């Protein structure tokens, strides 16, 4: 249930929880999924993201 | 200790 990620490709507000589009390293993109802030632990990441 | 980026998927 943990896996490495790759890039965070996007990031959107839902029912009061931000949330961030991941590709996951080594999965196709049809693979990713949308995971709240609470479940990252991938902070510069989500920091290239911001730029 | 080498850092890696990850998540948890729901």
């Amino acid at each position: 249930e943990e896996y490495v990620v790759e890039k965070v490709l996007d990031r959107r507000v839902v029912k009061g929880q931000v949330e961030y589009l991941l590709k996951w390293k080594g999965f196709s993109e049809e693979h990713n999924t949308w995971e709240p802030e609470k479940n990252l632990d991938c902070p510069e990441l989500i920091s290239e993201f911001m730029k | 200790a080498r850092t890696k980026q990850t998540a948890r998927k729901s």
